[PDB]
């Protein structure tokens, strides 16, 4: 999944490489800006620990840090507005289908958002959960629960879900992310029939701004029958 | 070295085919072309590689129509699926055979896979709320085209419903909004020619 | 094959004239393997400032080299080139004659 | 006057540890590049040596030669160990191409071991030579299992090499189509016997190697002229010698003629 790194102008950002390359030779860094074509900015020669920058780029701006083995970090100095975009690291791999030829394999991506606003201090995704309907269980014999998250910045937010005991990715739909006074909003829903309305299930949310740093696990109780 | 993908958007129904055009410029006599697929999650997936001295490439439902003279690498997705809807990028290698090489990308083409016709099923509405925010949980309907309007006692914020695809075929929409009146809010669903009352369901 | 013995050919760039500065060219060719010792001599003493071309080889895979140095040909002084290869027991000197 | 690109390589292995790999490129008679074991790059010897390649494109090629040099030594040391081969090893590679009108081009990649042809690249794979010392077939087995290296050699020979030659011809017309006037002179030869005496003809300082040298008594050239090899000068140019034995009397009032590209029609005539 795609991460997000929010930073103010004139500061520095750390984009961590998503790939695990056992025999890395070169790590390429690409910038993909909305509406523009993805372009590589530089590549890092793993053996000689050297950054090779594209013509036009100033030295010092980008630096591939390697805090440890099989780990790469792109460091950007003096951030400006035009640095915002999705950043990928890549390698020539040969590969999941295992071919004789190398194809370029890209990481998940890190979305860099270079702010200057800093309008609200707590920019965590504020939950506004919904109670499971007793009227839907009496008719179509199914339970639906909605999770609404509002006034959080930036617009990068992921989701999943399980069933407490086993790691099962429950098939749940979402709504299109819309702009609401500088910040943003997003909601989702999960329908479960009477067949499994007795076991516990959790609504997991992934965002940059999360207490301690770990993902928020919203615990949802199962539906109850009333006469 | 330049890559152009003139098509910004393209729409085609499921089970049919689509030809994503691309024109490049290269300063290499021998090079390789690569086709990538970008998911809404920004994930970059490699589909197929071409190569100047090779025959026209084919890898599953992906096929490349390589006209070296005109410098065209039109990708074709033959038996479209709903999961095929994504942004397709055409990348020209510089040259594309060495681990130090770069890929020169096009601006991307967005394919929108149109779902097939379904039996006109009525929308199953249900009561849902919490505090100030109240929303109608609309279920399985066809056509998805609903011109839903809002007339409430204490209207604060106006939301917009989502129109996507369900594993059944008939998508379920959700339209929210925070309203001071926690008692009752009036809203009707339009199912073409008639605006079916949501009140009679629950 | 080691049987390939070098073909030493000593000459000068410009027509030899007593006093005037020139260039002494020695072309060692047709040898195999690469490992060869080549020294340009002035009365049996080798010249410290000796320069040569990059080692190359012909279609028949045998190696060839050009050794050059600036010299002042005179009636008294004698110019040679000792070439020592695995192919020969003792180094071989090929004296340069002004004529021929 | 043909201009093929010949990339020559000398890889000498004395011990299992001591190794030295050196190279050079020739665009026809002219040496275009140098590749020293000591250097991390291929030295460009002429101001037009990079051809019409950009610095980045030239860096891509620079990378192929670094990986290749490393890999070629690793692979030879491995084959020696495997195929049990005595270590004073002399490996030579000769590769390149020549481009002709009509976009036509012929490429090659030949390998020699201890000064003898063992294998070459033929179309898509490595083939042994007629006199294949058998272990070469085991080597071919291993080598042809690497579809990436085979695909890369095709790219280099069928694609990039003609591109590089075409670029070089365009870039260096100034020096390639250049002409330098030679200088001819008469010299006294040694007597092979009593009455007999050999006469020597000297010609030195011509840049385009193709030349014609012959002895003559007048308008009719004399048969018995045994010329030497076209020997090179460090001073870019070439030198040529021509011997002819006469019965002393057939030497008085002797003429000579040398045809070359540099001379504007009128041939250099040498007399007694
Ligand atoms: C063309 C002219 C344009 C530019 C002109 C510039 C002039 C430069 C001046 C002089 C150059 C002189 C050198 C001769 C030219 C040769 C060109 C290099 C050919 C490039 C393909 C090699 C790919 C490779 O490096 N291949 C390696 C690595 O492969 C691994 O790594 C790759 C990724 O890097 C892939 O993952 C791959 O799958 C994996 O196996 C091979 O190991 C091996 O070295 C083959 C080399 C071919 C030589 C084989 C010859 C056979 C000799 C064996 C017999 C030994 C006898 C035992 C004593
Ligand atoms: C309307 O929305 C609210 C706001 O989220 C709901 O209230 C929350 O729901 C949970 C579970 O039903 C309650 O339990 C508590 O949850 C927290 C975890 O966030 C946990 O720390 C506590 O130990 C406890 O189990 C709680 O009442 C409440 N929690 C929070 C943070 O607001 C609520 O379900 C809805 N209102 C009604 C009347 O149902
Ligand atoms: C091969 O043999 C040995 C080791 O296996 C080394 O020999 C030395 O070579 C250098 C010059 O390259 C000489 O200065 C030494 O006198 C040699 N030392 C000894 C102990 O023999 C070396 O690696 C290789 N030698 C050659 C000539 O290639
Ligand atoms: C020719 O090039 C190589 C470049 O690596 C030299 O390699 C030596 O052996 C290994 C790798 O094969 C290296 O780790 C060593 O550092 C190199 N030895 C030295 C003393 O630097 C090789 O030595 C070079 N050949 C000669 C004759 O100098
Ligand atoms: C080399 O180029 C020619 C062009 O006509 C082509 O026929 C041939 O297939 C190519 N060979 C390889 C090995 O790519
Ligand atoms: O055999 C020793 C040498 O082999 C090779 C390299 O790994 C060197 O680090 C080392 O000097
Ligand atoms: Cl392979
Ligand atoms: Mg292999």
């Amino acid at each position: 999944g795609t991460k997000s790194v929010t930073r103010p102008t004139r500061s520095s950002a750390e984009i961590t490489c998503d790939l695990t390359v056992i025999n890395a030779f070169y790590i390429h860094w690409y910038l993909h800006q909305e509406g523009k074509a993805p372009q590589r900015l530089l590549y890092y020669d793993v053996s000689n620990s050297k950054d090779v920058l594209e013509s036009g780029l100033s030295p010092g701006k980008y630096y591939t840090h390697t805090p440890r083995r099989w780990s790469w970090i792109l460091i950007l100095r003096n951030l400006i507005e035009n640095d915002s975009g999705v950043y990928y690291c890549a390698t020539w791999d040969r590969g999941n289908p295992k071919t004789h030829y190398y194809k370029k394999l890209f990481g998940s991506g890190t979305t860099l958002v270079v702010t200057d606003k800093q309008l609200d201090a707590d920019v965590s995704p504020k939950p506004t959960i919904f109670l499971p309907s007793i009227a839907e269980t009496k008719l179509q014999k199914a339970g639906t629960y909605l999770c609404l998250l509002e006034k959080f910045f930036p617009d990068v937010i992921k989701i999943h879900w399980q069933e407490k005991k086993s790691n099962t990715i429950l098939g749940s739909q979402e709504g299109n992310t819309m702009k609401t006074n500088d910040t943003y909003m997003k909601f989702s829903w999960l329908t479960v029939p009477e067949e499994s309305l007795d076991k516990e299930h959790r609504c997991i949310v992934r965002h940059e701004n999360n207490k301690n740093g770990v993902d928020q696990e919203i615990i949802f109780p199962p539906i109850k029958t009333d006469v | 070295q330049k890559v152009t993908q003139a098509q910004s958007s393209v729409s085609m129904p499921v089970r049919k085919a689509v030809t994503l055009n691309c024109l490049y410029e290269t300063s290499w006599w021998s090079y390789y072309i690569f086709w990538y697929k970008q998911l809404p999650s920004k994930e970059m997936i490699f589909l197929i590689r071409q190569g100047s001295d090779e025959q026209n490439a084919k890898s599953g439902r992906y096929s490349v129509n390589f006209k070296k003279a005109a410098k065209s690498v039109a990708l074709t997705i033959s038996a479209l699926q709903l999961e095929d809807s994504a942004k397709y990028f055409c990348a020209l290698g510089d040259p594309g055979g060495l681990n130090t090489d770069k890929l020169i990308f096009g601006k991307g083409t967005r394919v929108t896979v149109e779902p097939r016709s379904q039996p006109h099923t009525k929308p199953s509405v249900f009561v849902m709320k919490n505090g100030t925010n109240v929303a109608c949980l609309v279920k399985e309907f066809y056509p998805k085209d609903i011109r839903i309007n809002l007339v409430s006692s204490k209207k604060i914020t106006e939301f917009d419903p989502a129109i996507v695809i369900s594993p059944s075929g008939k998508y379920n929409a959700v339209k929210l909004g925070k309203y001071e009146d926690s008692n009752s809010v009036t809203c009707s669903v339009q199912h073409d020619n008639k605006t079916v009352h949501s009140t009679d369901f629950e | 094959m080691i049987q390939r013995t070098p073909k030493i050919q000593v000459y000068s760039r410009h027509p030899a004239e007593n006093g005037k500065s020139n260039f002494l060219n020695c072309y060692v060719s047709g040898f195999h393997p690469s490992d060869i010792e080549v020294d340009l001599l002035k009365n049996g003493e080798r010249i410290e400032k000796v320069e040569h071309s990059d080692l190359s080889f012909s279609k028949d895979w045998s190696f060839y080299l050009l050794y050059y140095t600036e010299f002042t040909p005179t009636e008294k002084d004698e110019y040679a080139c000792r070439v020592n290869h695995v192919t020969l027991s003792q180094p071989k000197i090929v004296k340069w004659d002004r004529d021929m | 006057r043909l201009f093929p690109l010949r990339c020559l390589q000398i890889s000498s292995f004395a011990n299992s540890s001591w190794t030295r790999t050196d190279g050079l490129a020739w665009l026809g008679e002219l040496q275009t590049h140098s590749w020293s074991n000591d250097s991390d790059t291929v030295r460009s010897l002429k101001p037009w040596s990079q051809g019409t390649f950009s610095d980045q494109q030239w860096e891509t090629l620079q990378h192929i030669f670094r990986v290749y040099r490393s890999s070629f030594t690793r692979d030879v040391k491995e084959f020696a160990k495997m195929l049990r081969l005595s270590y004073p090893l002399e490996l030579q590679v000769s590769a390149g191409c020549e481009v002709h009108p009509g976009n036509a081009s012929n490429n090659f990649f030949h390998v020699a071991f201890q000064g003898k042809d063992i294998l070459s690249f033929q179309g898509t794979s490595w083939e042994p030579t007629q006199e294949a010392p058998l272990w070469v077939n085991l080597a071919i087995q291993v080598l042809n299992q690497d579809k990436w290296t085979r695909e890369t050699v095709q790219w280099l020979l069928n694609g990039t090499c003609p591109q590089f030659v075409s670029g070089l011809l365009e870039s260096g017309k100034s020096e390639l189509k250049k002409q330098v006037k030679p200088k001819a002179w008469l010299s006294r030869g040694p007597s092979p016997g009593p009455g007999r005496l050999l006469l020597v003809c000297h010609v030195s300082g011509f840049y385009p190697k193709p030349v014609w040298v012959k002895w003559m008594r007048g308008e009719q050239e004399q048969q018995g002229t045994q010329p030497g090899d076209i020997l090179p000068n460090a001073d870019e140019t070439w030198y040529l010698r021509a011997t002819l034995d006469v019965v002393a009397g057939e030497a008085a009032g002797l003429s000579c003629r040398v045809k070359h590209s540099s001379l504007e029609g009128q041939d250099i005539v040498l007399y007694w």
